[PDB]
């Protein structure tokens, strides 16, 4: 905390006198109206500080304060079913507090500090705390909220609050140091949040939509991009990750965003179904949210706040589900940030710093043994959006140069109606490789053969169309009519899955072993039957298509049978047509 | 009040004030000259030692020993009420229509406030504009912002004035009683030619457009911050009249090119750092500022429509100007020259189009309900009918089937009688029935986005 006042006032820029011992980036209170900024720059008895609002009004010779603090995020019970912006501040409230505009220095807090939470601990006196363990726990929604031990501090407990009902701002627990853990503690965003050791790629994240589960997966805590341009359902793919994912939350940052992109989102979101619950998934996601006009700053700390709170949620030991959309949008921040600290354009319109930082965020993401001893996962799929249909955007190249996969979303195959429009030529997984012992071990022994076949048709398929492109189909040898047909049935029978269908709305590895299995089998089966004489044509008549056809509608329960029998049913009536 | 004569230094559009701490940042400033003459300027700097204006007009006259600055106002504002209609003001919002200075409910900040995301509200109600292209294809929605992408040569004035001329509410198609349903124009003119002003006055005068409008017209002659201003002014009077008064209000903004030609200039005198292709690094967030305010909200029965209009430098997409507008605006409609000389306006080519707010404002209780299926049949039957003229093109004619053969005479018409349409003001009906009987010209089984029922219906 330090005292100074307004020496001059330029734009969102202001310098500060007086303000001694004042540090750089603790965030500063400026004007009468307290309007919140940064220390930028030090110089001898002034300090730069950036405003994150507009400072239009404000007279040379007003308070300015020191915070003594970097910028940063509360973290505990009251943050699901939230909507924050950038720098997490509930808009709820601030619409309720100011209406329908944003009103300039409005001061909420993130976490409600009026609402009652159930504590239960899970300490006694003379119990030794160290930093991430928990003290107890608390309701939240669905979720058992851990109280967790600032990183950082630890000491012996001397008191605790009995199970009851107290805000956040309480002293459940104190320590002999005298130091008093609340149900939150703040914690500066910049700097990622420390666990005990990062692990490695061997574990999948299961999506539910079967080309990125099977064909370009993702380690549990892994990164991944996806384009998201108009025409493809972007919204859909991205929702469907965040309803059927083994991810225990998900905070969805996105900002700079269009008004009704935005929108878009805090009013489809809030209907959404929880699978695993049958109420709201809203009730565990986050939301950051933030539009063009909305201030400059917001917008580029958004993915660092939604990957603190991200990090947080990891902590308390769960999966962690994490997009922001989106990534190209917070870099342009990132420019405009740069230009407005004059600093002098880069090469290609973007400050030298983009990709650096692109990793200081995305190389937070990792699934980790946290610092309670759990396990935990913040696995990242960030959206890459330039409506000029760039991939050049150095955003896209620094993006791909890091993340674990790329999901190509286009719209081309929308229009066919091919959904989720992912291409599987553009597509590809990087973490494939680590997490064949996982499949052999979790799925069948004959697991990575079995989608290598796939994949192997797939290409095959699309070399095909390429051949038949330039000299007509009927330049085609047996084999290739048949090559064709089962690249259709993999695109129409394993490369679609309806979204809001009861069923078909997800599938397992399991299922989606079956159903690869079964096009192999019959397959192969056609590859002796063209052989020895028989009609393409009456292979192509076969009822059994059908079974094929409407399995990724058959109940999970209901398919290892349905598997079994259809197996069954490629035998008889391929050996039927002799 | 007090008047501040310690001027140090003036130098192109800047002066500077010394003991002027009192001057708040942003303020309107008011700079009499030794003859008497009075001036605007801003404060964009201020500290100890000095404040730094920046001067509205020229700078002719000025000295540091007969001219003296003084507050007009800490914030630029707004005289605003609902009694603006039918009236025609300037850059700076005083009236050009020889009619009288008007008197004011409230004065507004003209910088505005953004909305907080959470109080919007999906837009979903249409807008028709008249004209097929749009209505038909690429619905205009209420609460969003479409632009028009022109270019210099190519008629968007008439456009914009047609719009204005033919844009209404379609309450009977969505029951919607018509009281708490007026619906207002605010049209934005920057940067524009005394020969087009007369248009677009007489454009407004010639059929009692103007009864419900709000002009803020801005000449090219004018000095150049006042082309800053008029978005802003237009934008502010438009959320009053929608926020407050339940208006559904049409801005059009023309020429978005020349608006911000006029930012950088304000930049290149201000000595700012150019971005890309040359114009200001945060030409982005200042369009956004002007662009985010539109749109539909919770509890509230009003709106604001955004039609900025641009000239695209050299017919280039991928210019700062409207490649910007692209990423912070929800689609845009495209003035192809290639229909400008086989003689069709307004020349609208759907392809290249787009509105991505559509797919929310059309269909049963909006419009009629085929519109969707039928629009993207449109759509498809036309990319599918241009795609054939590109595989007949340049070498060898009649390289054709029978039914290709008839998705190319679908394209032909679709022209002469769709895109082609004049100045006739086409009700949404008019330009479904108009559909159909362009459909119709392909067989049943053909129509695939289309409901089997609908077309038997509208087909026959």
């Amino acid at each position: 905390m330090i005292q100074g006042v307004i020496q001059k006032i330029a734009g969102p820029a202001v310098i500060a006198k007086g303000m001694l011992g004042a540090r750089m980036y603790d965030i500063s209170k400026v004007g009468e109206e307290g309007l919140v900024g940064e220390i930028i720059r030090l110089d001898g008895d002034t300090a730069f500080v950036q405003v994150y609002e507009d400072t239009s009004g404000l007279k040379v010779g007003e308070p300015v304060v020191s915070t003594g603090l970097p910028l940063a995020v509360e973290l505990g019970p009251g943050m699901l079913n939230g909507i924050y912006d950038g720098i997490q501040r509930p808009l709820e409230r601030i619409r309720e507090k100011t209406g329908i505009y944003i009103t300039r220095g409005v001061v909420v807090h993130a976490l409600d500090r009026e609402k009652k939470w159930a504590w239960t601990p899970m300490v006694k006196p003379g119990d030794e705390v160290r930093g991430g363990m928990v003290l107890g726990t608390v309701p939240e929604f669905g979720f058992t909220h851990k109280i967790l031990v600032p990183p950082d501090v630890r000491g012996r407990v001397k008191e605790v609050k009995p199970a009851g009902e107290y805000t956040v701002e309480e002293p459940v627990v104190v320590l002999e140091d005298g130091t008093e853990l609340k149900m939150y503690h703040t914690w500066p965003v910049r700097r990622a949040r420390p666990v005990q050791r990062k692990l490695d790629p061997n574990t999948p994240f299961l999506t539910g939509m079967r080309i990125l589960d099977v064909l370009f997966p993702v380690a549990m805590g892994g990164t991944a991009a996806i384009p998201g341009p108009f025409g493809s359902g972007k919204s859909v793919t991205q929702q469907s990750l965040a309803k059927w994912s083994n991810a225990d939350v998900v905070v969805y940052v996105g900002s700079g965003e269009r008004g009704n992109e935005m929108t878009d989102v805090l009013v489809e979101f809030p209907e959404l179904t929880d699978p695993k619950t049958g109420g709201p998934l809203m009730h565990r996601t986050v939301l950051i949210a933030n539009t063009s006009n909305m201030p400059v700053a917001a917008r580029e700390a958004s993915i660092y706040v939604g990957v603190t709170i991200a990090e947080y949620f990891r902590d308390q030991g769960f999966s962690v589900a994490l997009m922001a959309d989106s990534t190209s949008r917070w870099a342009e921040a990132l420019r405009e940030i740069s230009s407005r600290l004059e600093e002098m354009p880069a090469e290609e319109g973007y400050p030298p710093y983009l990709a650096a930082r692109l990793a200081a965020f995305y190389e937070r993401a990792g699934k980790v043994i946290t610092l309670g001893g759990e396990e935990g996962a913040v696995t990242i799929v960030g959206a890459v959006s330039p409506p000029g249909g760039d991939m050049s955007e150095p955003v896209t190249q620094s993006t791909l140069r890091i993340v674990g996969a790329f999901w190509r979303l286009d719209a081309s195959l929308a229009f066919r109606r091919h959904f989720p429009a992912i291409n599987w030529n553009g597509s590809y997984s990087l973490f494939t490789s680590a997490l064949d012992p996982w499949y052999r071990e979790n799925v069948a022994e004959d697991y990575p053969e079995l989608r290598d076949a796939i994949s192997e048709l797939l290409q095959r398929e699309a070399g095909l169309q390429e051949i038949v492109q330039l000299v007509g189909p009927d330049a085609l040898q047996d084999a290739e009519r048949l090559v064709i047909e089962v690249g259709r049935i993999i695109r129409e029978d394993f490369l679609q899955q309806n979204a809001y269908h009861e069923v078909d709305a997800y599938s397992s590895m399991k299922k989606a072993y079956g159903i690869m299995k079964m096009i192999l089998a019959f397959y192969k089966e056609a590859e002796a039957a063209i052989k020895r004489g028989v009609s393409i044509d009456e292979i192509l008549q076969l009822p059994v298509l059908e079974r094929i056809g409407r399995a990724r509608y058959v109940s999970e329960e209901e398919f290892p049978a349905y598997f079994e029998e259809a197996m069954k049913e490629i035998q008889g009536a391929f050996k039927a047509l002799a | 009040k007090k008047e501040y004569t310690g001027i140090t230094y003036i130098s192109g559009p800047l002066l500077f004030v010394e003991n002027a701490k009192d001057l708040a940042y942003g303020a309107i400033v008011d700079i009499k000259d030794g003859t008497g003459r009075v001036r605007g300027g801003q404060v964009i700097e201020v500290s100890e030692e000095y404040a730094v204006i920046q001067v509205f007009e020229e700078t002719t006259g000025l000295d540091l020993a007969t001219t003296s600055v003084s507050l007009v106002e800490d914030v630029a504002r707004l005289g605003v009420s609902k009694e603006m209609l039918g009236r025609r003001f300037n850059g700076i919002g005083k009236p050009i229509d020889g009619l009288p200075p008007i008197t004011p409910e409230k004065r507004l900040p003209i910088t505005g406030l953004p909305l907080n995301p959470v109080a919007r509200r999906k837009p979903e109600q249409f807008i028709q504009t008249g004209i097929s292209t749009i209505d038909v294809m690429n619905t205009l929605v209420r609460g969003q912002k479409l632009p028009i992408f022109s270019g210099s040569g190519l008629p968007a004035n008439e456009i914009a004035a047609q719009i204005a001329r033919q844009a209404t509410v379609r309450p009977d198609l969505s029951g919607e009683g018509e009281k708490e349903e007026p619906f207002a124009v605010v049209f934005a003119a920057m940067g524009i030619t005394q020969r087009e002003l007369s248009y677009f006055i007489q454009e407004f005068e010639r059929t009692g457009a103007l009864s419900r409008s709000v002009l803020f017209l801005n000449k090219a002659d004018d000095p150049t911050i006042e082309r800053i201003l008029t978005p802003r002014m237009a934008l502010t009077v438009a959320e009053y009249l929608a926020f407050e008064h339940d208006y559904h209000v049409l801005v059009i903004l023309t020429d978005m090119t020349n608006y911000s030609e006029a930012l950088r200039e304000i930049g290149a005198a201000r000595e700012e750092i150019p971005g890309r292709r040359g114009y200001p690094g945060y030409m982005y967030t200042d369009l956004a500022t002007i662009y985010e305010r539109a749109g539909v909200v919770e509890g509230k029965k009003g709106s604001v429509t955004q039609i900025p209009i641009l000239s695209m430098p050299d017919d280039d997409r991928t210019h700062p100007i409207p490649d910007l507008t692209g990423y912070i605006t929800e689609g845009q409609i495209q003035l192809s020259r290639e229909l400008h000389r086989k003689g069709i306006y307004p020349p609208i080519d759907p392809l290249p189009s787009l509105s991505r707010l559509m797919n929310n404002g059309v269909g049963k209780g909006k419009t009629r309900e085929d519109h969707k299926q039928v629009s993207d049949q449109l759509y498809s039957a036309y990319a599918n009918g241009v795609d054939i003229r590109k595989l007949v093109a340049i070498i060898g004619e009649d390289a054709l089937t029978e039914n290709d053969r008839r998705y190319l005479q679908f394209a032909d018409a679709f022209e002469r009688f769709f895109i082609n349409q004049g100045q006739q003001n086409r009700s949404i009906e008019e330009s479904l029935q108009i559909a159909w009987a362009l459909l119709s010209m392909l067989p049943q089984g053909e129509l695939k986005r289309i409901s089997k029922d609908h077309i038997g219906k509208y087909y026959g």
